[PDB]
């Protein structure tokens, strides 16, 4: 029974670590794209004027 | 021939600028999202699969 119950304790840590790494990598790309999205259009309009 | 209020090249430039801005917006959305299809209109057959 203690073998049976220790099957919903935690996953093999490798996949959790991989998910953590993937999300951490994606966050920085999101940040950079947000920065350039802020920068581009208003400055383009100001160049027009 | 020199006229007044015949700025056709301005209209042409405005049109081309409009299409360029639309393309920039779509590319930024795609790369920020990190997905190919998104929405429901990019591909009509991949969604069900």
């Amino acid at each position: 029974l203690t073998a049976a119950e220790s099957r919903i304790r935690d996953l093999d840590i490798a996949d959790e670590m991989a998910k953590f790494t993937k999300n951490q990598i994606l966050a920085q790309s999101n940040i950079s794209m947000l920065a350039q999205a802020n920068s581009l259009p208003q400055m383009a309009l100001s160049l027009l004027g | 021939a020199m006229y007044i209020n015949t700025n056709v090249p301005s209209l042409t430039a405005q049109r081309y600028l409009g299409e360029t801005n639309n393309a920039v917006s779509k590319s930024l959305e795609r790369l920020s999202s990190g997905l190919r299809i998104n929405s429901a209109s990019d591909d009509a057959s991949g969604l069900a699969i």
